[PDB]
RNA sequence: CGCUUCUCGGCCAAGUGUAGUAUCUGUUCUUAUCAGUUUAAUAUCUGAU
RNA sequence: GAUGUCAUACUUAUC
């Protein structure tokens, strides 16, 4: 729809004047129905006309219309439909809701966003339909089963959350009754999905809640499919819960030990995979509950060969670090020949299992470095360092981890001399994997073992890998920076060779090459100050000062980052591009609509305001404080956090008298993410300089007849109190009649802001003797507890939790008194929640503050221990 | 010249005859015509 | 966090694993989500930091960069003596924007 | 209006045995007329002083026991 | 719900006076057994030692107010 | 995967008035085929332009790599086209 | 193209996504009793009438 | 005072 071609008339109608060219709609304003979606919403094209023809299915028609409006309608319409379906889920019932939701999600012409919205509606309709979806457990499970095996991680996480919510709502017996015929099914994918759902239900409802059911399913001898499904469910429960199966490791190992002795090789492979998953969890301590599993497994590595032998070798490599030193030495002394014999295996899964077991076979004592370099490392370099291994990510990352383990075990130089030859290849993925392995070897071990005969070859290979890059990945730049950090002072005969290739990369037809050269200059900027190279940095800064005119904003942001790195690595007042001819040069650069370029410009402006504030005539900073108000309202959450620090630095430099009026004039914009970002900047300016100079002016902005300006001033006062803390004892009497008048307003947002300011004043002035103003503010914050808005209720709860620590738990128990036994339950629940919060805040303090209760006829409640006196 | 529309202390509009609140200036001019304002003018 | 009301913490037994924070959430608190006056570091549980989950962000979940710490308003209000402040489930936050 | 009389609790019969078994068309109206001149004149004939203990007192036999108990 | 199951003694909106009184008595007994000053005052008030007072306070934790109602 | 804020048309503000059609076309066609380009010839519309591309992904790439671009007049901010914001003068 | 003189000028359309909330605007119940769920009490619902 | 449609406005250093 968004990529459809448009005619000249539609293009001309969407442009204003002054520019030179160089029935099929259901019942009104319902959204557009697809031609393949005319089956679930077929009852909406005809009119309702509800008069002597309206059964209980007429509410299901409205629920289907709401689902059609939430599926393909407007996002405000989708939010209104979700608010109408969430608040009325109990009245509509789970029956027709499930009967309308289940064929809609099972359509073969669905999409990712519609399935995500259906899963969100099923998750939001599961909290009000608790203990009511037990007949609809299997119908929801048959739709949630392929969601866990999907490609996207977010859809799998949503399916796991929906399965956990269904296990928490339907209990344990209903899921065990529903998942019982789904174990012996003919479909293997449905059996694997049922095993994954059973593992998710066991993770969400506890391991001993489903342990005897899994033990009865695993020990039953009727077919190999039920035992294979039980072993797969045990392996999935071991792989899902990392450290949660450690108290229940023996009860799972005793059930897993019954397998791998049957006539079926698939059940033995599943039992070996479950043992490897259980040993994976108990990677350092699995031997304790594994002595009955080491005897049939190792003979399986001796008596047979194939996929089961590879699974047994993976289980042995997972159980070998979890044993003693002599046991691991005896295991590695008899499995190295089986690993060397499996180096020529044509199978990819056996090669991946061998590469995973080779990382764990050499990680401790017992394996010598000479034998590993003689008989283990040449076949690993000849059989695994190929071009097909770099294609798959799971075959590249495991190979890189095995190479890092071999470099940490044997040595970094012996791996570097064998991996430096692949840095100048013709493949991008193999060169990127070799650069990542070299960066990991330089970060873990270092560059001390590399002599002078290999460092120049490695630098040439890194330069050939960086100069011949076709993708936008940052692996090569990070590897070059890691090599330059590991080299240190050994790169002194390399700076005319590298930087001369950098400036030659600065003039090219492409746009990503200049950005890559600027990123490489920014990553190698810290290696120039430590090698006594100051003329080259001064030449590069003067070169990059004229490189701010690149039309690509992605290259301009990298050039700004390189200039910031050069200004950080060198002195602020000792730069050949000085601050007198750079801070006016960055003033039109700050008006860029990009995210990273404006973030780098704001960081450079904050650094120039913090370290070089004496380089301006105090007039350009006032003109940049008005451009700092347009630096907010950006969806990046980084430039808005640096603009407040830059405004605070400008207020500290030029005085807190001109930026405060600019911050108060920008408080009335009526836009989100622009008045809170100015209130935080005003609070940072009041916290950097003296806050008393910002005390009457913040008292003046509440005098203007505006709700947004008063809310921004109250938010700025609350943020200034939270930033001050213990310095708020002198500014409490000036803010007490403001907070006493803001709490009596009709607007609930001003009352919530006053409650937040009272919470900040109670949390900042605790232990200073300011319990008189806090008790006055609590008398106004106490009628605000009966609000219906969750934000105002959360602000009142935070104010109560801040005032209970300041004024004492006795005053909070006195204010919460005579409300726990209240007749009205709406006040009684809030009083019980406040009493529970006061008990969780200070439980020992409520003993002396407890009221006196008289004794009853049958029971006694008078404390005779504290009533006695000596 | 409407003697019922007033300005509050928060930058809003207030109808004193029907005692109603309005956020923008376009909601006070649309609240004069309606079932409640006509009934309040006929009763007073 | 305090912005999303549907976020739940782990609340398990706090061990010796120190929490980590990413570059996008560096300096922010775990509960109050404030960037002023850090007072006490965050201790993660054993289930939330095991294997591939070591050195990860507590709030977002990405790769950690800096050390996690609680604000000064949480140490005085006895908010750091509770369970593990690790966000486990992600509901209605950073999930619909990836699909849109 | 029927809605303003149903939401505010109006048109609901309440009996006050102290003021000659008078009628009241509201609980809040009865609570306001309890602390009034008419209820004080009705309670002054029995000899009970106008205090806060006899605010929710309706029957004369209960008000006499409440006055004799104090 | 979960707050009453995790931390005992919190209470809810349907909490009676007997359970609240038993929780307050258990908290007072725990504060007497924890603090050395209250135990010293209770041992100075009677003729028993600190161990006998601690055994009397520990045995009174099971239904300190009596049977429920 | 794309946000609904992106569109085939992108507006540019603070553009140089001395820029020709060839330089604007060379700046626009770096990310893909440009369908149309309209430059303002009014005193109330000077310094702004509208570039409509043939592909939505190329238009999104141009919006990502054209914002605050180097321009004589000023940063070449390239925002997305809005129907309510373009007709704000009416 | 270089030097000298006069005049002019510069510097020191801010978008989209998510959660929650307060107001108008277009509307509905003079059903007399009885029993029940519920509500602090009203209100509301179910029946019978 | 409540309901269900529409619009406006506000809050959570949300992205």
């Amino acid at each position: 729809e968004r990529n459809r071609p448009l005619s000249d008339e539609e293009l001309d109608a969407m442009f204003p004047e002054g520019y030179k060219v160089l029935n099929d709609q259901p019942s009104g304003n319902l959204p557009f129905l697809k031609p393949d979606d005319i089956q679930y919403f077929d009852k909406l094209l005809v009119d309702v006309d509800e008069s002597t023809l309206s059964p209980e299915e007429q509410k299901e028609r409205k629920i289907m219309k709401l689902l059609l409006k939430i599926k393909n309608g407007t996002p405000p319409m989708r939010k209104a439909a979700l608010r109408q379906i969430t608040d009325k889920a109990r009245e509509f019932g789970a029956g027709p809701l499930f009967n309308q939701i289940l064929p809609l999600l099972m359509s073969p012409t669905l999409e990712d966003q519609e399935r995500h919205l259906l899963v969100k509606v099923i998750d939001r309709i599961l909290y009000k339909l608790d203990d009511l979806v037990r007949p609809y457990v299997h119908k929801i499970l048959v739709v949630i089963e392929p969601l866990l095996i999907d490609e996207d991680y977010y859809a799998r996480v949503e399916g796991r959350e929906i399965i956990s919510n269904l296990a928490k709502a339907a209990g344990l017996a209903t899921m065990i009754s529903t998942m019982r015929p789904d174990i012996d099914n003919m479909d293997e994918y449905v059996r694997n999905t049922t095993a994954r759902a059973f593992a998710v239900v066991a993770s969400a409802l506890g391991i001993p809640s489903l342990l005897p059911f899994l033990k009865a399913v695993c020990k039953s001898k009727k077919s190999w499919q039920a035992r294979h499904t039980g072993i797969k469910i045990v392996q999935q429960i071991a792989i899902l819960m990392g450290c949660a199966i450690l108290p229940h490791l023996r009860s799972l190992v005793e059930i897993i030990e019954h397998g791998l002795v049957d006539e079926q090789q698939k059940v033995r492979t599943i039992s070996a995979l479950a043992i490897a998953a259980l040993a994976e969890a108990a990677t350092p301590y699995g031997i304790e509950s594994f002595d009955s599993v080491l005897k049939p497994l190792w003979k399986g590595i001796r008596q047979h060969r194939g996929k089961g032998l590879a699974a047994f070798l993976k289980a042995i490599g997972y159980l070998i670090p979890l044993m003693d030193a002599e046991y691991a030495n005896y295991y590695t002394r008899e499995v190295m020949l089986i690993l060397i014999r499996e180096f020529q295996s044509p199978d990819e899964e056996m090669k991946k299992i061998v590469l995973k077991v080779v990382k764990q076979c050499c990680g401790t004592d017992g394996v010598e470095a000479n034998y590993i370099k003689t008989e283990i490392l040449p076949p690993f370099f000849k059989h695994f360092w190929q071009h097909r291994m770099a294609l798959d990510r799971r075959n590249y990352r495991q190979l890189v981890d095995t190479t890092v383990e071999l470099a940490n075990k044997v040595g970094a130089a012996e791996i570097i001399s064998r991996i430096v030859d692949d840095l100048k290849d013709e493949a991008e993925q193999y060169r990127k994997m070799v650069m990542e392995t070299i960066e990991k070897i330089m970060g873990n071990l270092g560059a001390a073992d590399i002599d002078h005969k290999l460092e120049e070859q490695l630098i040439d290979g890194i330069l050939y890998a960086f100069q011949e890059q076709t993708t936008e990945d940052s692996v090569m730049l990070n590897g070059f920076g890691t090599v330059v950090n590991a080299l240190g002072k050994r790169v002194k005969p390399y700076l005319p060779q590298i930087c001369g290739t950098v400036l030659w990369r600065l003039n090219n037809k492409s746009a990503k090459v200049r950005q890559q050269a600027a990123d490489l200059i920014s990553r190698t900027a810290v290696v120039m100050k430590t090698c006594q190279e100051e003329k080259l940095m001064g030449h590069l800064g003067v070169v990059l000062y004229e490189y701010l005119g690149e039309e690509y904003p992605e290259v301009l942001g990298s050039i700004l980052g390189a200039l910031k790195a050069i200004v950080n690595v060198i002195g602020m007042h000792k730069m050949t591009p000085p601050i007198k001819d750079l801070l006016p040069r960055l003033t039109p650069i700050l008006k860029n609509r990009h995210e990273k370029v404006q973030e780098n410009c704001i960081d450079l402006v904050g650094r120039i305001a913090d370290r070089g504030a004496e380089y301006v005539s105090a007039r350009e900073w006032m003109r940049i404080c008005f451009e700092l108000l347009e630096l907010l309202k950006a969806h990046k959450k980084a430039i808005r956090r640096a603009t407040v620090n830059t405004f605070g630095y400008i207020a500290k430099a030029i005085g807190p008298h001109d930026v405060l009026a600019t911050l108060l004039n920008n408080l009335k914009v009526q836009e989100r993410q622009n008045r809170v970002c100015t209130t935080v900047a005003i609070a940072i300016v009041a916290e950097t300089c003296s806050p008393f100079t910002v005390l009457p002016a913040l008292m003046n902005e509440y005098r203007v007849p505006e709700l947004n300006v008063q809310n921004g001033v109250l938010k700025s006062l609350s943020f200034l109190f939270e930033y001050i803390g213990e310095m708020g004892k002198d500014y409490i009497y000036a803010v007490t009649p403001l907070l006493e008048d803001a709490l009596m307003d009709r607007d609930l947002v001003h009352r919530q802001t006053a409650s937040a300011v009272v919470q900040h004043m109670s949390l900042g002035v605790y232990g200073f003797g300011c319990e008189d103003s806090l008790n006055h503010l609590l008398n106004y914050v106490w009628p605000n507890v009966f609000e219906t808005s969750p934000h105002v209720i959360q602000a009142v709860m935070g104010a109560l939790e801040g005032l209970r620590v300041a004024i004492g738990p006795c005053r909070m128990l006195q204010y919460c008194l005579q409300g726990l036994f209240h007749p009205a339950r709406k006040v009684r629940d809030v009083y019980w929640k406040i009493y529970n919060s006061i008990y969780i805040g200070s439980q020992d303090a409520l003993i002396a503050h407890y009221p006196r209760i008289y004794n009853d006829d049958k029971n006694t409640y008078i404390r005779y221990e504290l009533d006695y006196i000596l | 010249k409407d003697p019922y529309f007033m300005k509050n202390h928060l930058g809003s509009y207030e109808c004193k005859l029907c005692l109603t609140l309005h956020n923008n200036e376009g909601s006070y001019l649309a609240h004069t015509q309606g079932k409640k304002h006509q009934t309040n003018l006929a009763r007073r | 966090a305090k912005h999303h009301p549907d976020l739940i913490f782990c609340r398990k037994q706090a061990g010796v694993a120190i929490g980590r924070l990413c570059e996008k959430c560096d300096g922010k608190c775990v509960i109050c989500d404030s960037y002023v006056r850090p007072c006490t570091l965050v201790r993660i549980c054993d289930e939330c930091n095991y294997g591939s989950y070591q050195g990860r962000c507590v709030i977002c979940g990405g790769p950690g960069v800096s050390d996690a710490y609680y604000c000064k308003e949480c140490t005085i209000q006895e908010k750091d003596r509770d369970g593990c402040p690790k966000i486990v489930n992600l509901g209605s936050s950073k999930t619909d924007l990836f699909y849109e | 209006p029927y809605w303003l009389y149903k939401l505010h609790g109006l048109n609901i019969n309440y009996n006050c045995e102290i003021c000659g078994n008078y009628t009241y068309r509201g609980p809040k109206a009865f609570q306001r007329h309890f602390a009034e001149w008419r209820h004080a004149h009705g309670m002054r004939c029995l000899g009970i002083p106008n205090t806060a203990h006899f605010a929710n007192v309706t029957q004369i036999e209960d008000a006499v026991s409440l006055w004799a108990k104090l | 719900e979960h707050l009453q199951s995790k931390y005992i003694g919190t209470g809810h909106a349907d909490t009676t006076k007997w359970e609240w009184l038993v929780n307050q008595h258990r908290d007072s007994y725990c504060s007497y057994m924890g603090h050395f000053d209250l135990l010293n005052y209770f041992a100075i008030a009677e003729n028993e030692s600190k161990a006998r007072v601690r055994f009397n306070l520990m045995e009174k934790m099971l239904q300190p107010c009596g049977p429920p109602a | 995967r794309l946000p609904p804020e992106v569109n085939r048309i992108l507006y540019i503000r603070n553009l140089p008035y001395k820029i020709t059609a060839e330089e604007m076309y060379d700046i626009f066609g770096k990310y893909g085929p440009i369908r149309q380009i309209r430059v303002g010839n009014t005193p109330e519309t000077r310094g702004t332009a509208y570039v409509v591309y043939e592909d939505i992904f190329d238009a999104k790439n141009a919006c990502d790599h054209l914002s605050g671009f180097n321009v004589c007049n000023r940063y070449l901010v390239v925002l997305y086209y809005n129907a309510n914001r373009a007709f704000q003068k009416m």
